[PDB]
């Protein structure tokens, strides 16, 4: 753990939280990400998201 | 129209 700061390896893993929290929100927040899992057999209001 | 599908995607069940 010597080649970077204990500030640095804070700093990871806090934007390592706060990254993963914002890209949560931004894709339900976002349209596109909504599509269906199913793309065998036509839309049966299947339409689902991943994240 | 927005405020229709912006309480689809504010589901918050899934
Ligand atoms: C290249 C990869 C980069 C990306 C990875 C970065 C990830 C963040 C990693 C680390 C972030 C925080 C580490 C800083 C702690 C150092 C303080 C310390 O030395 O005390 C203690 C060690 O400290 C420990 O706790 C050792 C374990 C830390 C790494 C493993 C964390 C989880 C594994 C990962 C799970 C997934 C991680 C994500 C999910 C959260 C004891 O030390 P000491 O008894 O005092 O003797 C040493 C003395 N000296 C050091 C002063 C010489």
């Amino acid at each position: 753990l010597n080649p970077l700061s204990p500030d640095i390896w804070m700093y990871v893993l806090l934007a390592c939280l706060g990254v993963s929290c914002v890209l949560f929100v931004i894709a339900r927040f976002s349209p596109y990400e909504w599509y269906n899992p199913h793309p065998c057999n036509p839309d049966s209001d299947v339409v689902e998201n991943n994240f | 129209s927005a405020m229709v599908e912006e309480l689809r995607m504010s589901l918050k069940c899934q």
